[PDB]
């Protein structure tokens, strides 16, 4: 089905013919316009007073890269690469050996934050929940390398953000 | 006396205001920088308005002359002149003359 | 004494001038749903004054310019003139009482017309030259539109006197007898001063003072502010006349600058309603509606005080 | 809100109040306490030089009544 | 006759004589980033953020593209309910780019208060989008075998709300523009285009039903499930940017009337094709069970493999037919990714849109044909 | 009438917030003089409010310390001051504090 | 008092003045300009802060490179930086800015708009948020406010 957007004929009777010239001599259409306007003056603005206000976001809003642990202190990344396989633009560079105790952990975990797309596949990709994007948007920087995390700035904003990643992965985990 | 101190002051403080602000810039000594076809109509519409404008001269005292005793001279003369602009105004128009397309 | 009234007619007007910025970007900002300034200073009344310092202590952006003595001449020019349409306005009282005051403030806007060119040439840039002869084209076109009209409401008024309007309205607003003037009278000053809907020096993506820059360019800023204020000055005295008390002079300012402030904002409330005509587009405005009307009016407004027994007095 | 706009208004207004109301008072102190003479025609220039002439001093809003008369 | 080259993503190098256009030229390239060749590279997951970035004004809808195309080499149906949120953020992502087209339109030609009143809905609609996906704009959220996760309690109610209240923000924008005689001047008879000429040239969209052709692939090509919604095509008369931009405003209406029917219909079940080899499983099923983990480990490494073929699959994205080009040679990279952005053939056309019309006019065709440079030079 | 309770709100914000000092140093610091429920007091000083009356956007809003971590923040404040617990009911990812 | 102090103070009132004045001339180049454009809607007002929307480039004090700089676009961003009036300065905005994000490996994209014009403020983000790219504008400005011009001319 379909509709005609403009094939109107406009009527020729005198009284038409007439409120047509009104309206191109009196400029009433043009009037209109500027009672829409006057409107607007006098609703409330939509503006928020940043930063002493923020604008709402979701469990899922996807921020700052960091690197989580276990309830016990223990890392959870056990260094697979998935994370590193996954990531679109190539930001996740990885390498690891076997740690003094045996276990499996990296000895580099870097994230190159302007190749990063934050996307997210990486933390859909983790097994074990520990690489995830945390709900930080202001980390803007004044020089290019601060960018470049390597696992102590990953690990750091974990425990900086442990305790609103929680909260955001126990809102959110039963949906994926 | 006034209206020439009144023109004096004026043009002084944007002479003044001017020099100050080219030069009042130039004290932050900043870094060295290191780095038409004529087209007829506009001449058209500028010599339209010169003619047009000749004619607003000539009605311009209008306002003195309609205090005159030969009100029927005058009320001819007037019409007749404002007249006489609507058709250049006419002409020119059926002439294409006040179009803008090449 | 005189030199003292001077200044308190130049620096109020700059005052003025720089809080209309204030206001044009607050008023703008509600219309659209936004608050405009309102960090700097309480309310944003500090926004004016970072402006101005930081304008002013900006690199200067000259470049090679074929006449320089020509570069500095258009910014004094029009703020020279600017200022200097002021003096004979009525508020109730003029600086400069003339017998001609509205024939001076004519002359003088028709000069104003040079800083416009003078620029242009001065910029070396055959793109800039090009959109001053645009520019020039249209306040000139809509200049025979200010003087017509101007010449129709002084047939109901008697002289050129700017203080013999205040007479004529005694008993009514001019407007009402001359509304249809009005109307063209109203929006002509949008396009002699270069406001939106005909603000195409405007036009980004479709000025003359961009090789001014800091400095200079806020001069220019001022001229053109300024006369705005001046123009709905004007509006108010020739068709919405304020009554007169001589014992009372300060109810005449205070009534008459509410008017000039409400035509003033109106401009504002226009520059948010509408987008703007192309070029060809106001000129078709000008020479295809306005002049055939104009010159209509022009003839029914030189006979009708004849046919009526109305014409007002020379004195 | 809306009304944050008038604090902006009101200082326009004060400033353009100020042109007008400067005047009005400079002319009265200026002229006696009266208005300035205006003198648009040859004629209400010959008063004015006339009264200059009568006030005794050099100054023509001085005005003499039936003072001087005998 | 005078030669500008109006320089930046845009160069326009225009010929004109006096103050009309007798040749436009647009320099394109200002954006080309190399996204085809970039996609050879990637497996097909990871291909899919770069589908948001072509047209980044309608990110949804570029994803739905690439999503049928893939699904149609894999031989896979995404389930209904997926079905539905995908013809759902696809109106709503019409919604955002039919306000960007209109306002951003109406901005270039000198009126600039539309667009802070509709940007103010983006806003809000920015908000669906991070509710679902956690990002505002580039979601990745529509993916090969249906959607990444679904739609959280307390969104569809959110919804509603939004969409009570859009018309009337429509009709106050059409307070400002439709009837305004300075905004008919601007767009009345203005890059006029006959139906013939619009064919030929590859145009699509409102392009073609703004010249009164009747075409929509949303009712002649149905995909998902438009077919069991109800709705209208606008069509023009003039072929000028004056019906061009009443199709478009009326097509917002249609949206939600469509947004109507889906918060309404949507059904319930999983909102993606329950088949392990294609779309990962559940992060609690893949933590329990062997056969998850293998799934879920060489899914998000080496990717599924795509049988070999080529398809061409479009959709009707908000600029016009958007669709891709995709050769699959086996493996989970793709092996070519050609990506066809309707305004690469629009923008083609300006030349001769152009003609007969002066200076100011090419401002407001690019307008009307709605040209976005991330898809024009990918 | 509305008219005359409208200057009620406008002198009662003048108390609720301790007096014209406290007025002025909030509209000076934060640009607005709204009067909301104390929700909360964080251990670096920031002061946390609400009122729910307000459009969604603006019903939550953050007072800044005047001093944290040794730096005076009395007219320079920051964004990320805010602590990852208050964060969270600051952008409105949940409802409680 | 001390001549640091006297100088000290009106160091602040230009610094005051240029960081309450800070007009943009914003290079939106790809998606990273929608958000910027954000920031100018009603929920941020950009205005509000004094950064007015969009200035012509010889009206700018910072410029805003938003989006992918690709070869074909570096020369002519160049220019644009050059022809800026002093003091200026640039935020790099998104990814694609940052270091050349999703196309870094590309033949056509400049790895990061600091090998051509020097970077005041980087911004992450793939878009950055409106909200994150308004903390760092606020962060330029607080920038700003840290200059000390005079009392490095006055020690000179
Ligand atoms: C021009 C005409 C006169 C202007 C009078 C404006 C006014 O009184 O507003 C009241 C009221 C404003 O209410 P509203 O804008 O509809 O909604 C605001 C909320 O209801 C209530 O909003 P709220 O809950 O946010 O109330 C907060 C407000 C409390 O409300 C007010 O302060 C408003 C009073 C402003 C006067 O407190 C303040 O913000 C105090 C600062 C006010 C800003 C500074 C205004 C002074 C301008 C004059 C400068 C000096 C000259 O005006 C009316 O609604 C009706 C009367 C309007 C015509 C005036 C007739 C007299
Ligand atoms: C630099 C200046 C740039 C031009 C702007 C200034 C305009 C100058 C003309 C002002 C006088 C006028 O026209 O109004 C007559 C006005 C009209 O007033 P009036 O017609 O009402 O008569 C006044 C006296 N009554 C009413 C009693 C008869 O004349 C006066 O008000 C004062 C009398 C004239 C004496 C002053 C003239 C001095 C000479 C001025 C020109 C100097 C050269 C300037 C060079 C300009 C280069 C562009
Ligand atoms: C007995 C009585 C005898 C005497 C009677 C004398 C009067 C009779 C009535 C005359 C008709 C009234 C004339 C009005 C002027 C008409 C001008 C015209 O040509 O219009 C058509 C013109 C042109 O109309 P058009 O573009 O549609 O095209 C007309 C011609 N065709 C169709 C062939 C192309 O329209 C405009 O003028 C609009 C200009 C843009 C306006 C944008 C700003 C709007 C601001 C609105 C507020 C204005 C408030 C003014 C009040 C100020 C207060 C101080
Ligand atoms: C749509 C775009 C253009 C719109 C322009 C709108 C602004 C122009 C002003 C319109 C409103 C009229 C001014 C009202 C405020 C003036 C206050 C004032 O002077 O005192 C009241 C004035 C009294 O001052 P007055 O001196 O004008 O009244 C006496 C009038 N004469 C001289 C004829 C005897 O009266 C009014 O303004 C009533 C306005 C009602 C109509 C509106
Ligand atoms: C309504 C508009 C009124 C505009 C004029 C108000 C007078 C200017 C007061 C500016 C004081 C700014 C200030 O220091 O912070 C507010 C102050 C804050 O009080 P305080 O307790 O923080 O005082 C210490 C201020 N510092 C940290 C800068 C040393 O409150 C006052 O206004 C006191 C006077
Ligand atoms: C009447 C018209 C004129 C306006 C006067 C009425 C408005 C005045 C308001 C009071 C101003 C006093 C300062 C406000 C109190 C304060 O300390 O705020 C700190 C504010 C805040 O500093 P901030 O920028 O670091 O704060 C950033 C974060 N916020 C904004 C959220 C707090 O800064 C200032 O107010 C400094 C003002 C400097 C004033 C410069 C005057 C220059 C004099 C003219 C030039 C002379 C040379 C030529
Ligand atoms: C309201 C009215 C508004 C209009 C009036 C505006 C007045 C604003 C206050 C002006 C204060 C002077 C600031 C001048 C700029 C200072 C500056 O940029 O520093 C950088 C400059 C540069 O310092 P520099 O010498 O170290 O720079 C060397 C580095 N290179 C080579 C790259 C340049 O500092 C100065 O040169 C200081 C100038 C002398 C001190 C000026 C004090 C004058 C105060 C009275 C005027
Ligand atoms: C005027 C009032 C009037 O005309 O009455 C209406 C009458 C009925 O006509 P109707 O049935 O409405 O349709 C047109 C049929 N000719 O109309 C008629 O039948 C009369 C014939 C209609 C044609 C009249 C054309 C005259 C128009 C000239 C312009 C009039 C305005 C001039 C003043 C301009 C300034 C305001
Ligand atoms: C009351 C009862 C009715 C009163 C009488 C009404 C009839 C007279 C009105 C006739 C209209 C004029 C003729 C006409 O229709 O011309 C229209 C034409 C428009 O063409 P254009 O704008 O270029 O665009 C075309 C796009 N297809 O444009 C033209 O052809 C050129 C028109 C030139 C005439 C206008 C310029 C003169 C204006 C002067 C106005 C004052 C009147 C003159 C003095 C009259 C003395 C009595
Ligand atoms: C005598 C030489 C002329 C200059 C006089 C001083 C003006 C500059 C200071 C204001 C900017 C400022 O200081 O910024 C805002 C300040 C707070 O700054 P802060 O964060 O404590 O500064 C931290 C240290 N910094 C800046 C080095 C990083 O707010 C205030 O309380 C200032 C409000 C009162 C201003 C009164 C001005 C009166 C002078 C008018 C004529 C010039
Ligand atoms: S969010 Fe995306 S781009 Fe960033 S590290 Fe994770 S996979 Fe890579
Ligand atoms: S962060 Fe997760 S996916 Fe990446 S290497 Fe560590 S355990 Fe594997
Ligand atoms: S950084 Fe992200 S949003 Fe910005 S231009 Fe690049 S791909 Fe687009």
């Amino acid at each position: 089905t379909y509709k005609y957007v403009n094939l109107r004929e406009p009527s020729m009777d005198m009284k038409s013919v007439t409120d047509r010239a009104a309206q191109t001599l009196l400029w009433t259409e043009l009037i209109r316009g500027l009672g829409m306007t006057l409107s607007y003056l006098f609703r409330e603005p939509a503006t928020i007073n940043y930063p002493f206000e923020k604008g709402p976001l979701s469990p899922r809003f996807r921020g700052e890269h960091a690197l989580r642990r276990y309830p016990s202190g223990e890392e959870r990344c056990i260094a697979c690469k998935l994370c590193e396989a996954v990531c679109p633009a190539q930001a996740i560079t990885i390498e690891a050996e076997p740690r003094a105790d045996g276990s499996r952990r990296t000895t580099r975990y870097d994230i190159d934050m302007t190749k990063c797309i934050y996307c997210g596949f990486c933390q859909e990709a983790c097994p074990v929940d520990a690489i995830v994007e945390g709900p930080n948007f202001e980390f803007s920087t004044e020089t290019h390398e601060e960018l470049l995390y390597n696992k102590e700035k990953l690990l750091n904003n974990g425990d900086k953000w442990e305790a609103e990643i929680a909260a955001n992965i126990q809102a959110d985990y039963l949906y994926r | 006396m006034n209206l020439m101190l009144a023109l004096l002051t004026n043009f002084t403080l944007a002479t003044l205001l001017v020099i100050i602000a080219f030069w009042l810039p130039q004290l932050n000594v900043y870094s060295e920088k290191t780095s038409l076809p004529f087209s007829m109509k506009f001449f058209l519409v500028a010599i339209t308005f010169l003619l047009f404008d000749l004619e607003i001269a000539l009605l311009l005292p209008l306002p003195w002359a309609s205090q005159t005793a030969n009100l029927n001279t005058m009320l001819t003369m007037a019409l007749f002149l404002i007249i006489l602009l609507a058709v250049s105004l006419a002409y020119e128009w059926t002439q294409k003359g006040l179009e803008w397309t090449e | 004494m005189f030199m003292i009234n001077i200044l308190m007619l130049i620096i109020p007007i700059l005052l003025a001038v720089a809080f209309l910025t204030l206001v044009e970007r607050k008023v703008l900002g509600y219309m659209q749903l936004r608050k405009g300034p309102n960090v700097v200073g309480p309310y944003g009344l500090l926004q004016p004054i970072a402006d101005a310092i930081k304008l002013f202590i900006k690199e200067p952006l000259r470049p090679a310019t074929s006449s320089a003595s020509m570069f500095i001449l258009a910014p004094i020019m029009a703020l020279g003139l600017a200022l200097t349409m002021w003096i004979p306005l009525p508020m109730p009282y003029p600086l400069i009482n003339m017998n001609l005051g509205v024939l001076f403030m004519l002359a003088m806007s028709s000069l104003a017309v040079y800083s416009i060119l003078w620029s242009g040439w001065a910029s070396n840039s055959k793109y800039a030259l090009i959109g001053a002869l645009r520019a020039v084209a249209q306040t000139i076109s809509y200049e025979v539109t200010l003087a017509i009209i101007l010449l129709s409401v002084l047939l109901m008024s008697g002289s050129f006197t700017l203080s013999t309007l205040i007479t004529t309205q005694e008993q009514m607003w001019l407007i009402l007898p001359a509304w249809p003037l009005a109307m063209m009278w109203f929006i002509s000053t949008l396009a002699e001063t270069n406001r939106a809907p005909f603000d195409l020096t405007e036009g980004e993506s479709e000025g003359f003072n961009v090789e001014y820059a800091a400095g200079p360019f806020a001069l220019f800023f001022m001229a053109e502010y300024a006369n705005i204020i001046m123009m709905n000055i004007f509006t108010a005295i020739l068709f919405l006349g304020t009554s007169h008390n001589p014992h009372m002079p300060e109810l005449y300012t205070i009534n008459f600058t509410i008017k000039s402030l409400l035509l003033t904002m109106s401009f504002l409330w226009i520059r948010a309603s509408y987008p703007r005509f192309r070029y060809d587009q106001l000129m078709h405005l000008l020479w295809k509606n306005f002049l055939p009307l104009t010159l209509a009016l022009c003839m029914w407004h030189v006979s009708l005080p004849i046919l009526t027994s109305g014409i007002p007095p020379q004195t | 809100m809306w009304f944050e706009v008038l604090p902006g208004i009101a200082v326009m207004g004060v400033c353009l109040f100020i042109p007008g109301m400067a005047t009005a008072r400079i002319h009265r102190f200026s002229n006696g306490g009266k208005e300035k003479r205006v003198a648009h025609y040859p004629y209400q220039w010959y008063l004015m030089e006339r009264d200059r002439r009568v006030s005794g001093v050099n100054r023509s809003y001085v005005s003499k009544g039936l003072e001087n008369i005998d | 006759n005078l030669t500008l080259n109006f320089g930046p993503v845009l160069r326009l190098v225009m010929e004109l004589s006096g103050e009309m256009v007798r040749k436009c030229d647009p320099h394109i390239g200002l954006l080309h980033r190399g996204t085809e060749k970039l996609i050879e590279y990637k497996t097909y997951l990871q291909a899919l953020p770069y589908f948001d970035r072509l047209d980044y004004v309608s990110m949804m809808c570029n994803e739905q593209a690439y999503s049928l195309a893939v699904e149609k080499l894999l031989n896979i149906r995404p389930p209904p309910r997926a079905q539905w949120i995908r013809v759902l953020f696809g109106e709503i992502t019409r919604l955002l780019n039919h306000i960007m087209a209109v306002t951003t339109h109406a901005l270039d030609i000198g009126a600039m208060t539309p667009f802070f009143w509709m940007f103010e809905e983006r806003e809000k609609m920015f908000e669906f989008y991070e509710r679902v996906s956690g990002a505002r704009m580039h979601a990745a959220y529509v993916r090969p075998g249906g959607v990444h996760q679904d739609l959280p309690l307390g969104l569809m109610d959110d919804i509603y709300e939004f969409s009570k209240n859009f018309s009337l923000r429509i009709d106050e924008l059409e307070e400002m523009l439709t009837n305004n005689r300075i905004w008919r001047n601007r767009t009345v008879d203005i890059g006029i285009v006959t139906a013939e000429d619009a064919l030929n040239y590859g145009f699509s969209g409102v392009m073609l039903r703004g010249s009164g052709i009747q075409w929509d692939l949303r009712k002649t090509q149905p995909y998902d499930v438009y077919d069991q919604v109800e709705f209208d095509v606008p069509i023009g008369s003039r072929g000028d940017c004056y019906d061009r931009y009443l199709c478009r405003v009326e097509e917002m209406r249609q949206s939600i009337r469509i947004i109507s029917q889906c918060l309404n219909k949507m059904p319930p079940g999983e909102i993606k094709v329950d088949d392990a080899k294609v779309s990962p499983p559940k992060r609690a099923e893949m933590k329990t069970s062997m056969e998850s983990l293998i799934h879920h480990f060489k899914l998000y490494t080496e990717g599924y493999q795509v049988p070999p073929g080529a398809t061409y699959t479009a959709i009707e994205a908000p600029k016009g037919e958007f669709g891709v080009y995709l050769v699959s040679d086996g493996s989970s990279r793709p092996y070519r990714c050609k990506i066809k952005a309707p305004g690469f053939a629009h923008l083609a056309g300006l030349d001769k849109m152009s003609k007969g019309h002066m200076l100011a006019d090419v401002v407001a065709i690019i307008g009307t044909q709605d040209i976005v440079f991330g898809e024009v030079d990918r | 009438m509305e008219l005359l309770q409208v200057l009620k709100r406008g002198l009662q914000q003048v108390s609720g917030h301790g007096g014209l000092r406290g007025y002025l140093r909030v509209l000076f610091r934060a640009n607005d003089v709204r009067v909301g429920t104390l929700v909360g007091e964080d251990k670096y000083g920031n002061k946390y409010y609400e009122d729910n009356k307000q459009f969604f956007g603006r019903h939550r809003w953050v007072i800044y310390t005047t001093e944290m971590n040794g730096k005076n923040t009395f007219w320079d404040v920051d964004g990320s001051m805010v602590p990852p617990e208050w964060h969270r009911w600051l952008h409105c990812m949940t409802d409680d504090p | 008092s001390r001549g640091e102090y006297v100088v000290a103070k009106l160091d602040d009132l230009i610094n005051w003045a240029r960081r309450s004045s800070l007009w943009p001339m914003t290079f939106g180049l790809a998606c990273c300009a929608v958000e910027m454009m954000h920031m100018a809607a009603p929920r941020y007002d950009m205005d509000r802060f004094g950064v007015v929307f969009r200035a012509s480039p010889r009206q700018s004090d910072v410029m805003i490179v938003a989006g992918t700089l690709t070869n074909k676009m570096a020369p002519a961003l160049r220019k644009v930086y050059d022809q800026m009036p002093e003091p200026r300065y640039v935020v790099s905005m998104g990814s694609c800015a940052n270091g050349g994000g999703y196309y870094h490996y590309s033949y056509s994209v400049v790895r990061g708009c600091d090998r051509i014009v020097p970077v005041d403020i980087y911004v992450p983000g793939c878009p950055p948020t409106a909200e994150a790219l308004l903390y760092g504008i606020l962060q330029l400005q607080k920038k700003i406010k840290r200059e000390k011009r005079l009392r490095i001319w006055y020690r000179r």
